DNA sequence: CCGTTACCGCCATCAATATCCACCTGCAGATTCTACCAAAAGTGTATTTGGAAACTGCTCCATCAAAAGGCATGTTCAGCTGAATTCAGCTGAACATGCCTTTTGATGGAGCAGTTTCCAAATACACTTTTGGTAGAATCTGCAGGTGGATATTGATGGCGGTAA
DNA sequence: TTACCGCCATCAATATCCACCTGCAGATTCTACCAAAAGTGTATTTGGAAACTGCTCCATCAAAAGGCATGTTCAGCTGAATTCAGCTGAACATGCCTTTTGATGGAGCAGTTTCCAAATACACTTTTGGTAGAATCTGCAGGTGGATATTGATGGCGGTAACGG
């Protein structure tokens, strides 16, 4: 009977506070450490990592990802939008240059 | 064998090459001790490569159906949820897009092992009432079926117990010059058609005989001035339109009877008795059809059925037209224009009723019931039905689209139509066949007038009443008095209209049946 | 008698940021007030983010300061945040802002 | 078990001078010993090209002073400045 | 179903092991309130540039100190001479 | 009267400007610009020749860089012509201003 | 010396959109230049200053290209064919 | 009577290489291979943009290198760009670069 | 006056190694001399920094050789080890 | 004709939810105290030296003159580009459903580090020789700049074609 | 039967390419010089190769659990279609002031000599920060109880309007 449901950014604009206020990290540790090692194989064979050194890309990996994640979404906003596509990424890594 | 062995390698080797899909199917399902319970055929990967290299394969059929009853095992065993299962979907998706162009170098039109999906049961015991998949019935001669339920609730040791997960494998037609086993639906070869035999594309193509005429199309069917000027409003909007994939759309009424729809003992015994309203009310009911060639093929896309009571009928039915049912299917070219070209057909007949003098215009916006089907049997799943909502905002579309155009004066709910026209009785209401009010007055029969009221202000937004304001001869036709006719002669011989090629042989059977006829 | 640093009035190391100077081969020669005022730059550094910290800290009812404090503190303060700005502070996260045009009405 | 060389108990001391009754967690204490060690790089460093450019084989005052004010930004370049010539000065009389 | 359920199971190439909720928690974070559909898996690519950029260079640190284990300190110098400085893992 | 539509003789600038590569902004007024802006930071400042067409080409690499980035912004944003938020937006990506 | 002032305007328009046409630029909008300007500007107070702050070390009065290559250099915007 | 350089078989000077780096405050010893390591990487990275820098030149219908040519050679090598993505070069200008869009729209 | 040294006659000789009939203007020439000064100072710099991370006083050919690996992109990384190997091993061989 | 009911818009407010906060309480983590000692750190003495001052040679930095032509400055017209408005296909947001993959804890040995030996390899430095800067004069030479004309490029001028009333 | 927008065709106005030819600042060729490096040849020192080995901690594997992956429905995000005010591009007339070539006074950059306060290299004595183990303290992460804006939705009311008897 009508149930209860919440309209489409009410909730998104709740994860935005949530997410924004707290500081733990969002990728989960399993995948990431085998990425790494996926990406470690990929150049030398038979490497050892430490608990730090992954916990250190995955911090950095994350900070990048949000910057990135607000340069895309200023970009967004320029376009008069507010969902970001990928060709709001590829201006935003243009415009840093990485490219 | 090795021609065959050649052939179908590459496909295995597809399948193969999914990573990890094909991992779970490479080698035989070693028990999961209820695993021989439920497949009783266990089969995987390695064994067809065993069986094609053997050569035991006398042709491809066998090959592709033992790979769709692994993917039927596969798909049984699992549950839906699990990963095994997106496996098997993964496997079986890409086999459906590398089996064709194998088989058509091997002189097939297709390899996918077509099986008739499981039809509507309509159960013999209380109306309405369906039978839902892995839901089990009782069945005699497959035709009569009953529900658990009902059959509990009714010589009985007779009816066979089964469960509503038949699938019914596709026939096959022999080509008389190569000998090569078609699907029948795939290559639409009848035997009314084309009592010479069957004779495949590519036999025709090496020999350079054309393909003969259909004798029994659309085109061909008995034309009507309704019908014409439907068919002619279509092809005009399409040809403004200018999109190249808008085939060619005919327009058919193949039906047109005079019928009498009774009054029910309960309004009869308050209204009829004091002789203040009558006691029957005669009407023409008429069913048309919209055909599109597609790719040379008819297809039946869309008709309706309609009840006309004229200017003769007594009050409050005199000089009106009420829609009963309607059907679409979304397999019509091009799709964006679909929903515009159903919008021009229903203009256009309403153009042609406001033409022939008639006054309003009834539609009720309650779409089918899950499982059940208005006019074309076996709707395609891809087809979202949509919501009573949704029929509604598309009808305020019309009606929009309609007013803009000046043909209509104007539309409301009857809940509005009730309170302007300042109704006092029941008696006033439009009575048609079939129609929800007739119910919904005996039923509070079994004081009318605030419980219409009530009623009305309750479901005002499902019913369409339109201000406006016959040289159509006769046609009896059996098969299309009605829906029942043809919604059974369908489930009786398999007309379903789940696919494109379904669809196309569905409307050639039902087009030569009409000619037959 | 008295350490460089007690008798420079700083709390840091002038031995040790002298030591790191010389193995750094930053230079053949070190001056002597050198490392003196490179301390006295790290510890006036070093007091500015402790100190922006514990008010951040004190604004979250905290008496303890955690890297979310530090990345409060450099991040708020424009001229902290400019020296920083190629420098990501683990488990620090981000300030709260949302976009005026995601702002529902 | 090599002894590692940090500027804990140091910043703690400072952190004493600001906050006497403010704490710092182990992950925090070593974000700030990492600032502390990038900043003193990236002076030292700025440092050394300053002597370079100028043909100067030895790092004095000026070059930390001359480092600081093209790396800090306003303020805290002034106040950087000054409490080295605080320092220097004490340093001198003492 | 039977087999196994554990280190047979392989599946989730290392760039796909990244979830989607993953993607979306990041963005959140950047403050992006909608996602288009084809995001993801760029980001994911994007991400997955990003590794080579760090990692190699780290491992080419593992590499000179003639080590078998990549350090928490290579991972620093590494994010340091890409201008992406890390603090926090100098211990 | 012959006359071009608009656009034409502005790509004919494009093409001869990114063929050419002569100074753009003249020596005088660019020079007057650095003097004023040195003698802001530093009364009785002194310039060399050499400093000051350094100073030139770098300002004009970093302008063209940056006008660039502004013609991919407005591109993006399904125009052809710059506008100052363009450039700000160019400006915040790279970092110079947030 | 003569204190010069309002010498931004010497950042001429035809300039500007001379600079725009080396970078792209088909169409420019009337609130570009004055911003443009201003940008300018500002990256002159953001590398002749450190310049400056290279000629005060050395005890020089007067800037030399090298110390303009110096700045550069540690602003990020290193620089070819005057020294260094 | 035989030179570092032309004992390792190389154009440019170890030595001077090596009183660079012993100069430049970098540690407190240098290897003996390590200047004409550097060297050797110097000598072909020169080659390189030099190769680049005749193509172009030649491409222009140019016997003498400009700087032009040399931004040209920069900017059209992937690797090269990369290594000199943060360097300006003097009296180079830019790569002949129009979008599609800034083409006619006819 | 003081001298001032460049690359200029090394250039040279590697541009008529290269083109024997192709030139170079004084412009380009002071583009090249910065050009390689300044991979000079790079790869310099990433080598004290890997020598001092791993403890080490002594830049050797593989502290050199690290470094270019970590500046230089793919080919051009390639090529220039191909080559330090190369020059390195000629060297030794006297 | 003005009157009831549908629609647009406002908004005042029962009700489910996530969360700020009022309070708590156990524990991982931060804080306090005693002891040890190699590791730095501070002080003393002789030595070495980088750069301060003192004077001056000298390069180029600043400044004033005059011409005039390359562009700067201002104005006008309209081409068409940026901006505002509608709306309909539809892609994602919110959510219930199901399960499974991730996280946490415990346990062998692959190598990270500590000790010792000793040698190929790195500095320290005094000559001797080769060689890269480079003042100066002379010849060579690629291309700056102007001319003329064949060659694409642009735009809408003659007219042909529905067409729409 | 008249203007109006399209299209493929020619045509006129105009920028482009380009070959050619001349004067010259810049590029390349020698002569001589020469002090700064480069290299060879002993003496001294030491970074680190090499072998043996204790101690980390990292890969591997078990269960417990806090999550992720799919299908459904739909409000609203987005992009195409339309229209139009007005912004800036193209053209042109007028004239402004930047550039070039020239010369000049001198503030100021830099070479040369002298030499001393400051940095360095030990050698010795003093403090002291890093580490290990015990035991006490506590900030806060969740967990439980209200409970609070808050926002979707249900609903009531006012203003517009729309058509009927």
């Amino acid at each position: 009977k009508k149930p209860h449901r919440y309209r489409p950014g009410t909730v998104a604009l709740r994860e935005i506070r949530r997410y924004q206020k707290s500081t733990e990290l969002l990728i989960r540790k399993l995948p990431f450490q085998r990425l790494v090692r996926e990406i470690a194989q990929d150049f030398k064979t038979d490497l050892r990592f430490q608990s730090s050194a992954v916990m250190a890309l995955q911090e950095a990996c994350e900070a990048y990802l949000v910057g990135l994640f607000e340069d895309t979404n200023l970009c967004a906003i320029h376009a008069k939008r507010v969902t970001i596509m990928p060709k709001d990424i590829q201006l935003a890594r243009r415009i840093r240059g990485e490219r | 064998p090795e021609e065959l062995r050649q052939a179908l390698m590459p496909t295995l080797e597809a399948l193969y090459r999914q990573d990890p899909e094909s991992l779970p199917f490479r080698q035989p399902v070693d028990p999961i001790p209820d695993y021989f319970d439920i497949v009783k055929n266990p089969m995987d990967l390695s064994t067809i490569k065993r069986k094609l290299d053997t050569g035991q394969y006398q042709e491809p059929w066998q090959y592709v159906d033992d790979v769709w009853l692994m993917f039927n095992n596969a798909w049984l065993y699992n549950r839906k949820t699990s990963r095994v299962y997106k496996f098997c979907s993964k496997l079986a998706e890409v086999f459906e897009q590398e089996i064709d162009p194998v088989m058509q170098s091997l002189g097939y039109c297709c390899g996918r092992k077509y099986e008739f999906s499981p039809q509507t049961l309509c159960c013999y015991g209380k109306q309405l009432c369906t039978i839902p998949r892995d839901a089990a019935y009782y069945s005699y001669q497959n035709r009569y079926h009953f529900c658990e339920k009902c059959f509990t609730e009714i010589s009985k040791d007779q009816f066979e117990k089964k469960k509503n997960d038949t699938l019914d494998p596709e026939p096959f037609v022999d080509c008389k010059e190569c000998g090569r086993k078609m699907h029948q639906i795939c290559v639409l070869h009848y035997d009314i058609i084309w009592p010479s035999g069957f004779v495949c594309d590519n036999c025709l193509k090496k020999t350079g005989r054309p393909r003969k005429e259909n004798k029994f199309s659309a085109k061909r069917l008995q034309t009507t001035r309704l019908g014409n000027h439907l068919e002619d409003r279509v092809n005009k909007f399409l040809r403004r339109q200018n999109h190249p994939e808008a085939g060619e759309v005919f327009v058919r009424v193949v039906a047109s009877s005079d019928k009498t729809v009774e009054v029910k003992p309960g309004m009869k015994s308050r209204f009829v008795d004091s002789g203040e309203m009558s006691e029957s009310f005669p009407y023409r009911t008429k069913a048309l059809f919209a055909f599109e060639e597609i790719d040379g093929v008819d297809v039946c896309f869309f008709g309706m059925h309609v009840q006309e009571y004229g200017s003769d009928c007594p009050p409050p039915n005199t000089r009106r037209v009420y829609i009963s049912y309607l059907d679409s299917i979304h397999f019509f070219r091009p799709r964006c224009l679909r929903t515009a070209v159903y919008h021009e057909i229903l203009i256009g007949y309403l153009e042609y009723v406001k033409k022939l003098g008639y006054v309003t215009g009834h539609i009720w916006a309650c779409p089918p019931s899950e499982g059940d089907d208005y006019i074309f049997h076996c709707h395609p799943p891809d087809q979202k039905i949509p919501k009573p909502k949704r029929l509604q905002e598309w009808y305020k579309k019309m009606l929009d689209k309609a007013f803009a155009e000046r043909i209509i004066h104007d539309y409301k709910d009857i809940f509005k139509q009730a309170t302007e026209d300042r109704l006092t009785s029941a008696k006033e209401l439009p009575y048609f066949e079939g129609d929800f009010w007739p119910n919904v007055l005996e039923e509070s029969i079994k004081d009318l007038s605030q419980k219409l009221y009530a009623t009305m202000e309750k479901h005002k937004e499902v019913f369409f009443v339109i201000h406006l304001h016959d040289p159509d001869p006769l046609l009896s036709c059996d098969l299309m008095d009605g829906r029942d006719a043809f919604l059974t002669l369908a489930r009786d011989k398999h007309w379903e209209f789940s696919s494109l090629r379904r669809s196309k042989w569905s409307t050639l059977c039902m087009l030569v049946e009409l000619h037959t006829q | 008698a008295k350490t460089r640093s007690s008798r420079a009035g700083l709390q840091f190391p002038v031995g040790r940021v002298h030591r790191l100077l010389r193995k750094g081969n930053y230079s053949e020669r070190v001056g002597a007030g050198a490392p003196v005022y490179l301390a006295a730059v790290l510890e006036y550094l070093t007091a500015e983010i402790l100190e922006l910290a514990g008010n951040a800290a004190r604004d979250n009812k905290k008496t303890r300061i955690i890297p979310r404090h530090l990345q409060l503190a450099i991040r708020n303060d424009e001229e902290l945040n400019k020296l920083l700005g190629r420098v990501t502070i683990a488990q620090g996260g981000v300030l709260p802002n949302i976009q005026a045009v995601l702002l529902p009405k | 078990r090599s002894r590692k060389e940090s500027y804990s108990i140091y910043v703690y001391k400072v952190l004493k001078q600001v906050h006497p009754d403010t704490g710092i967690s182990s992950k925090a204490m070593g974000i700030m010993n990492s600032f502390v060690n990038d900043i003193f790089e990236r002076i030292a460093g700025e440092a050394s090209r300053l002597a370079h450019y100028n043909k100067r084989s030895t790092i004095t005052s000026r070059e930390i002073q001359t480092a600081v004010r093209l790396l800090l930004p306003g303020e805290l370049a002034k106040h950087a400045v000054s409490e080295g010539t605080k320092a220097v000065t004490k340093y001198t009389s003492a | 179903k039977g087999g196994a359920k554990r280190h047979r199971k392989v599946l989730r190439d290392n760039i796909q092991g990244i979830t989607k909720p993953a993607i979306r928690r990041l963005a959140r974070r950047g403050g992006v309130k909608r996602i288009s559909g084809l995001i993801y898996e760029e980001t994911r690519g994007v991400l997955k540039v990003f590794l080579e950029n760090v990692i190699r260079d780290a491992v080419t640190y593992t590499e000179h100190a003639k080590r078998k284990t990549v350090t928490a300190m290579d991972v620093v110098y590494a994010l340091k001479r890409q201008g992406r400085t890390l603090y926090g893992f100098g211990g």
